[PDB]
Parts: structure tokens; sequence; C-alpha cells
RNA sequence: UUCAAAUGAGAACUUUGAAGACUGAAGUGGGGAAAGGUUCCACGUCAACAGCAGUUGGACGUGGGUUAGUCGAUCCUAAGA
């Protein structure tokens, strides 16, 4: 997850069973104000899914990712 | 500590979902943040926090 | 004391009927307890290029006359066996027959 | 078969997260009784038949 | 030129730190204290421009002779309960005031750098030159200046107990400085401690400082270090790194503790005696009967003393950890701070999963073996001009930096620098305290310094987890300020100076550098009983020069 | 032969003569997993003797 | 099947190297369908099992990993229900 955030600039989350593509986009917006370009989900064998989001060549990940705690 | 009813029960809709969402942040920024230490026993305060909140609201 | 005395061997004298399946390993185990008896030590061990030879020819087909040498080494520290050890080295020769025993001097 | 149903996946799902051995710290209790779990299982031995 | 090498970059080193620490002084003092020109700025911004001034100033020396130099510690502005180590970095304001803001009532100035008046503020700093160091540490203390005066010198002397034990801590460093000193060919020491017929050992060290804290009615830190220093170790590794062939003595809770003939109570309840053996550690474990002085070689003396508030009986000052996860607990003076200092373990060989991972683990690998901040690596650290796009570019390099380092922390390929708080907790608890084990062996940290080297309490038993708990597990909790300043001593020969007999030379010291803040007070030192000798040997120690001593002080240099 | 003489001299490269022998490599190895992950053995219980 | 080296308290069997071999492309290979369901892989570890030993594992303990407007279902219908 660490390299592909460095390398395509493509956050990774787990998302809710119920949530979806959609849900996921608007969810990302209103809580990040980022632009989206693609959003994919893979429901893992755990039990949980969880989800790619690549954003805009005017956004990095990198500040978001330390702006929420995460390094 | 926390939060208890009779005194949270005092205050209208508006101000009070702003601060369940405020405390809604917090709760998912806690939950980013125990990825690595197995323990943190602050979030049985939190969730117990929303739960009143929320119970409240419906009240 | 460390010595070199190149043998002669010939595979005849002891792989003479004996299981075609198992004509190396015999021709091996052979090797080593001549050296053993014509050494008198307890460690033997063997070179890659003499099993190389050995198996060239084939696994059922050795040949009966190879040239061997044998080297005394004295041990490494802690040992508990002995200084005593030995180690054989493959060399060809033109013919087989026209050779003996010959010690050559440490140089 | 890589073609199992959501509910099937949700069953296999639950049953790898299922699979695992005692935590330790549960024999630090007093009076306590479990000593290992029965219901491990492999997929050598026993079949969940689904 | 052995001798003539070692002194010529001792000296510059040390000069080096001098003009530093008098930079950062003045820079500070303009800015708060003496004229207010509104250019009040925090804490971290001032460590990275005087990193990048310190930098600059060490470009200029040995810049071809050889190929080994850096900073030795980063330039460390701490506040109050900070055992050392914490340098804030620009970025990270808003993550430690969103962390903080669960409660920020007695250190929300601490952690935003906008230090409140009366704050006790210290700065550490230290430099490596081809693997020589020096080290340097003092505080400073401010408050609201007189405007009636444009001199603007406040009131004089200043009152506090702060006060009282920084005084205490100079008067010590001044001590031990002058014993330390009285140790050459000048044999006759000033004092019945010696003089004619003695080795010079820790345990004349060890009363006097222990008398001099007493006489202060303030507390020892168990943090201070007297160490011989040979290349490329002195000891600013703390613990994290094994020292096995120093001889040295250093201060810990295990010592100065109630002997069988104190004349206390202690509740020794016959407690037997720990003879189980200690962990295997590779040190000497404070050989306490071998410290003979002896030349060709260079010393560090480093000491910090702990205030003591108001307590109602005599208890136990040591140090606890700060974490950053905000996930504890919460309390009226809790402290979250995510440490920046780091090193490398090169014991370790792995390869990671990451091209930026990759490329600072060579460039740290090209950077030297000492604590570093993640601000020290930059392509454009110099900061030949001053502006925001540099800083911009900067910030936005820092996050890829840390994204790395990030990485490493996640991996085997680094240690944490541990902060540490001291915090007092009374003998009672302790004594009247659960010990359900006699050992500890956690094997659960990041690596090394399991048991802290030496057992945390050798004495009744007790580990460092359960002590930290049952320290979290009170009512009282005072919390005490530390006192910490530190130098280097190196000594001389006759071929190293043919004028005069061989000396001693004192880096980042003297009086032009350490000048105390104006404190009067009393309670210090009492007189009469047997406690004169240390009057009478600060006496002697300015009286000791016929018409010239053998002690020298370095001094600093002009910017241009 | 001599053409050699360029790496003779980088044997050397300081730095507490290459960490002071390996000693950190004992402690490091003492953990039952590597990473930093949350493993629901060790975490369990913190102290060693239990 | 053979020898050497290394690890390892301990090597006919673990790893590599050096040889000999066989499967001989309707294969002991490369994919898959039913079924199997975490066995794939990484790391520490071998009391229990691999009828023999195992320093090894399809074993033990902790974790990582499956990304579909174009691939299949979801759309339609047969014998049927």
């Amino acid at each position: 997850a660490m390299k592909k955030v460095e390398d395509g600039n493509i956050l990774v989350f787990q998302v809710s069973m119920k949530a979806n593509k959609y849900q996921i986009k608007k969810a990302v917006k209103e809580l990040y104000e980022v632009d989206v370009l693609k959003v994919n989900t893979l429901v893992r064998p755990n039990g949980t899914k969880k989800a790619y989001v690549r954003l805009t060549a005017d956004y990095d990940a990198l500040d978001i990712a330390n702006r929420i705690g995460y390094i | 500590a926390g939060v208890k009813a009779y005194e949270l029960r005092t205050k209208s809709k508006e101000q009070l979902a702003s601060q369940l969402v405020d405390l809604k942040k917090e709760l998912a920024e806690l939950k980013v943040q125990k990825l690595s230490r197995p323990s943190l026993p602050k979030i049985k305060t939190v969730r117990k926090s929303i739960a009143c909140v929320l119970t409240v609201i419906n009240e | 004391d460390v010595v070199t005395r190149e043998y002669t061997i010939n595979l005849h004298k002891r792989l003479h009927g004996v299981s075609f399946k198992k004509r190396a390993p015999r021709a091996v185990k052979e090797i080593k307890k001549f050296a053993k008896l014509h050494m008198g030590t307890d460690d033997v061990r063997l070179a890659p290029e003499l099993n190389q030879a050995i198996w060239k020819r084939g696994v059922k087909g050795v040949e009966y006359r190879l040239r061997l040498r044998i080297s005394r080494k004295r041990n490494e520290e802690e040992d508990a066996k002995n200084p005593l050890f030995s180690y054989v080295e493959p060399v060809l020769v033109a013919s087989a027959k026209g050779l003996q025993t010959v010690v050559v001097e440490e140089d | 078969a890589a073609q199992k149903s959501f509910r099937i996946k949700q069953k296999m799902a639950k049953a790898k997260k299922q699979n695992r051995p005692l935590p330790q710290w549960i024999r630090l209790r007093t009076n306590n009784t479990i000593r290992y779990n029965a219901k491990r299982r492999n997929w050598r031995r026993t079949k969940m038949n689904i | 030129i052995l001798q003539e090498s070692v002194l010529n970059k001792y000296r510059t080193a040390g000069q080096i730190a001098q003009t530093a620490l008098k930079y950062v002084t003045s820079l500070i003092n303009d800015s708060y204290h003496s004229k207010t020109t509104q250019r009040q700025l925090t804490v971290p911004e001032l460590c990275l421009l005087t990193d990048s001034f310190i930098l600059t100033r060490l470009e200029q020396y040995y810049k071809n002779k050889v190929n080994e130099r850096g900073i030795a510690i980063p330039t460390t502005i701490d506040i109050d309960q900070i055992s050392g180590g914490w340098c804030p970095e620009i970025d990270d304001t808003q993550n430690l005031l969103n962390w903080n803001k669960g409660k920020d009532s007695t250190f929300a100035s601490s952690v935003t750098g906008t230090l409140r008046p009366g704050d006790l503020v210290k700065i550490t700093l230290g430099v490596h030159i081809d693997g020589y160091t020096s080290e340097v540490s003092h505080t400073m203390v401010i408050y609201p200046v007189d405007e009636t005066k444009p001199i603007l010198q406040p009131t004089g002397p200043l009152l506090g107990g702060k006060a009282d034990a920084v005084a205490a801590a100079h008067i010590a460093m001044e001590t031990v400085v002058a014993l330390l000193a009285c140790a050459l060919t000048p044999e006759k020491l000033p004092a019945s401690l010696g003089g004619t017929s003695s080795g010079i050992t820790g345990q004349l060290i060890r009363t006097i400082v222990d008398t001099i804290a007493r006489s202060y009615n303030c507390g020892v830190v168990p943090g201070s270090r007297v160490r011989r220093i040979r290349r490329f170790l002195a000891g600013q590794n703390e613990g994290i790194v094994a020292e096995r062939e120093y001889k040295g003595v250093v201060w810990t809770e295990s010592h100065q503790e109630a002997d069988l003939l104190s004349n206390t109570d202690a509740k020794d309840l016959t407690v037997v005696d720990r003879g189980q053996s200690t962990p295997f550690t590779n040190v000497s474990a404070i050989p306490s009967d071998d410290f003979v002085v002896q030349s060709g070689e260079v010393y560090l003396i480093d000491l910090k003393m702990a205030s003591l508030e108001h307590c109602t009986k005599k208890g136990l000052v040591t140090l606890e950890t700060v974490d950053s996860y905000t996930g504890k607990s919460h309390k009226a003076g809790e402290l979250i701070a995510r440490p920046g200092a780091y090193v490398r373990d090169f014991a370790q060989t792995h390869i990671l999963k990451l091209k930026t991972s990759r490329q600072l683990l060579t460039k740290i690998d090209k950077q030297g073996v000492y604590p570093f901040k993640l601000s020290h690596l930059s392509s454009n650290f110099p900061f030949v001009h001053e502006n925001e796009e540099e800083l911009q570019s900067l910030k936005k390099d820092l996050k890829s930096f840390r994204l790395g380092m990030s990485e490493i922390s996640n991996n085997y390929l680094c240690v944490e620098s541990p902060i540490q708080i001291a915090r007092w907790v009374p003998w009672d608890h302790i004594l009247k305290a659960t010990n359900p084990n006699g050992n500890l062996s956690y094997d659960a940290t990041s690596t090394l310094t399991l048991p802290g080297h030496e057992l945390p309490l050798p004495k009744l038993g007790v580990s460092a987890i359960k002590l930290k708990s049952l320290m979290n597990s009170t009512k009282e909790s005072i919390s005490l300020p530390v006192a910490r300043e530190c130098n280097t001593i190196v000594l001389c020969d006759s071929s190293v100076s043919t004028t005069d007999r061989p000396e001693l030379l004192r880096l980042t010291g003297g009086s032009k550098t350490c000048q105390p803040s104006w404190i009067h007070s009393q309670h210090e030192l009492n007189p009469q009983d047997s406690i004169v000798q240390g009057i009478f040997q600060l006496a002697t120690l300015a009286k000791d020069k016929r018409f010239g001593l053998l002690l020298k002080e370095t001094q600093p240099m002009k910017q241009k | 032969q001599n053409r050699a003489a360029r790496k003779n001299r980088y044997v050397e490269r300081g730095s507490d003569v290459v960490f002071g022998d390996q000693d950190a490599l004992t402690a490091s190895t003492e953990n039952g997993v590597k990473l930093r992950q949350t493993d629901r053995l060790l975490d369990g219980v913190a102290d060693g003797s239990m």
C-alpha cells in the first residue's frame, strides 16, 4: 500500500461492505475536498472490503496522508 | 469522564449535531491511529459518548 | 607427517561380480577403503574431480585402471578425532600400465 | 472454484477468521477451565462441507 | 603533530559551538527579551535556521583536508519537564496542536513554541568533526522587562525555586570542572579530600555533588555523565548503542539510596539482597573504584539537576517516556509528541521495498553514525538566501522523506529516540507496592536496553515496567523541571604548549559563553560545619594562580 | 597487481570502527516475530515473566 | 544415485555447487473445468505428524496478498419447474 501510494499517487482505504463506488467518491470528496480520477474496490478474504482511489495531477496523496495521522 | 445525558440534553439540534459530527471525526482519527498499537482504552468513552448523543437526539 | 605418495588403483580387483545398478557407489566405497588400508587414518575425503572421472565413463561402465594420489593433512583445531586426515585427488595418464607408486616431494 | 457466491465466500471468510489457536493471556485469569480450543480445524483433516 | 591536530580540531569544534550558542542566545533575547521588536518566532524555525547557520560555518573548515564532518547533536531548544531530544518541526505545529487539543493547560506554549515568560528554556548542541564530537548545554530565563529605563535590565536579580536549582547546577558545574582540572602535575588538591595521596576517582565527585544537591535542596535527575571520549564514541547514543570500554561514572536512581547505616527507617523489612546475576550487558557497570585521570585524551562532563517543589517527604525522581498516540489517558499535564531524532543500527543489513526508502537509506548511510533529524537531510539545506520558496520546497521534500522514514520504522532499520519527563514518586508507594516478580524480560520494545543495562532497581527487585506503572498510578505525581548543562575538557602537555605547563582547556564553557541569569537568593551552601570544604575549594580554585593558572577557555568568532 | 591498491584503504570506513562488532543483532533477534504489526499472542501479555 | 562446501549440538535425505540420471510435448510442463477454501507467500520456530531420521515441509506461531463500461454471472430461451 505504501509503495503504491508513493509511486502511483493512489490512496488505499478500508470501506464498509455496504458502501459502493459512488458512496466512496462522495465520502472522499466531502471529507477531503479532493478530486478523484478513479475508484476501485475489492473485498479481502478477511471479511471487509478495501478500496483504491486515484486522484488528479493537481493533488498529491502525501499531504493528506501526513495530515490524517498515519505515515 | 465522558458526557452525561442529564446535562447533555439541555441543547438544541444544531449545535448538538455539529458536536456529534466533530466527535465522529475524532473517532475516525482515533481509528486511523490505533493501527499500530493493539490496546487503546480511550475508545470506550468515545463509543459511549456517541451512543449517548445519538440516543438523546432520537428521544 | 604430511606426505604425498601417488598410488595406482584398478577397479576390476574389487568391482568384479557386483550389481550393475551400484557400480559407481561400489567403486566409491572400495576407493575410500583402499585409501584407509594404505594410509592408516580415520577421516578420508574424496575429490570432485575424481567423482567426475569415475562417473564420466558411465554409471555401469567405470574404467578399470585409474590413477589417484593421496595427501595427508593435519586436521584443524577442535578436531576431537586426530590430526590425521586423508584427501584424494585424481590425475590422468596417457597409458594405464607402466606406472607404479611414486612418492612426490612437497614443493 | 473462483466462482463461489457471496454467501459462500462470506462463510469461508468467517471460517478463516475463526481458524486460530487460543490467545495466551486467557490462561492468566482466575478459576479458568479453558485448556485448548476444540473448535480449531484444518483443511487437511476436517471438511466443513460449506 | 597528533597533539597539534587534536587540539586544533577540538578548539575549532568548541569555538564553533560557543559561537553558535552565543548567537542563539542573542537571537532569542532580541526576539523575546530586551527590545520588543514584535519579531517573536517559535522554536522549530529557530532550530532549523540555527542548524543551517552551523552547517554554513562548518562548510568552510576541513572541506578538503578530510571527508568527515557533521552536527553531533541537533540544536535542542527544550522547555521545562523535557529531559532532552525534543526538536519540533515546522510542518508539525498543526499536527501537535491537533493532538494536544485534548488538554493544553500547562504546556500549550511549550508545544506551540511561543514560550511564556519564566519558562526556563534550555539549549543543547553538538558538533562532529572527523569522528570527534563536542557538546554544549545551558539555560535561560526570561520575564517582563522594565520600561522606565531604556537600558532594559529587568529588576536585576530574579527569584524562584527553579532559579535556585539552576544556580545549584551552575555551582556544581564549576566545582566539578575545578576538581577535574586538579588532576594534572599540580597534584596538590585544593581540599582535605587528598592532595598528597589520592587517585582522584569518582567517589570524591559523588560526595561533592551529593553535598551540593543537599545544600541547595534540589535533587539530581539520573542523567549525569562524566565520561572520557574516544573517537567515534561519545555517549551521544545514551543507552541505545552499547558501550564497553567506557571508564566513567553515571548517576542512577539505584545510586544515592539509603545505606545500611543511614539513620533512616527506609522500611528495610529484611528484603533479601539481589544475588541474581544482572542481564548480560557489555558494560563495565559503574567501575566506581578506578577513575584515575590520564593525559592524551578528552572528557565530557554533563550535569542535570532536578528541582524539588513542595513535597511532604523524600521520594524518588525518575524518567518517564512519552508516546505520540493520545490513546493512553487524559491528564491536566499530559504531553503528546512525536520524537524526531533517529539512528540506524548498522549491525542489521536488510533491503526495503520503496525507491524513496532506498534513496534515503543510502543518504543516511553517507551521513555519519549519530542522531539526526529528518530536516537535517536537504539538497537545499544551506539556505544561501532567506525566503519561502526554499522553505516550501524543503517541506515538499520532507513529506516524501517522512514517508520513507515511516517505512524504515515499520521495518527493523532504526531506533526511536526516547523523550523523557522527570517525574517524582514517593518511596512509600514503591515500598508498599505489589512486586509479583523479580525480573521483567519484556522482550517487546524496539530493541536493546531491555533492563536499562543495569536493573532499574536491583535493591527491592523492582522492574522498569512496574516502576512506571506505579508512577502513573499515583495521586501527587509532582512534575520537576530539570536544569542541564554540559562541557568538554581537554588535557594538555608541555609538548602541546611549550610556553607553559600541561594545562587544561575548557570547551563550550567559560563565563563568556555561560553567563548565568541574574539570580540572587538564600539557602546556598550554608556556612560552618564540615560543608566548608566546597567554599574552600572554590576560593582555592580562584586563587590557585601565583600570577597565571593552567586553565584556558575558548572564545567565539565574529560572523565575518 | 599494484593497480588493486584502491579498495585497500576502503576497508577502513570508521564510524565506531563499523559500529563496534555485531551487538544490536543479538537483542533485535529476540523477538518472536518481526515487523510492526499487532500480535494477538505477544501483545496479549506484557510482562516477560508472565 | 555420487562427491564437495555451507548452516547446524548433531547430515544417506536441508541449501548451493560439481556429476549422473529419468519424465520424452496423448509429459512428472504450461492453463483450467467440478471440487477443494487460505493450503499461495514472507518471517521465527520442530514436543505433536510426514511408518526412518529430519537443521526441511502441503506441519507449528504471526502477518501480507485477488483492483473489470470490454473477462464470466447478472440479459434471452430449450428439454422442464
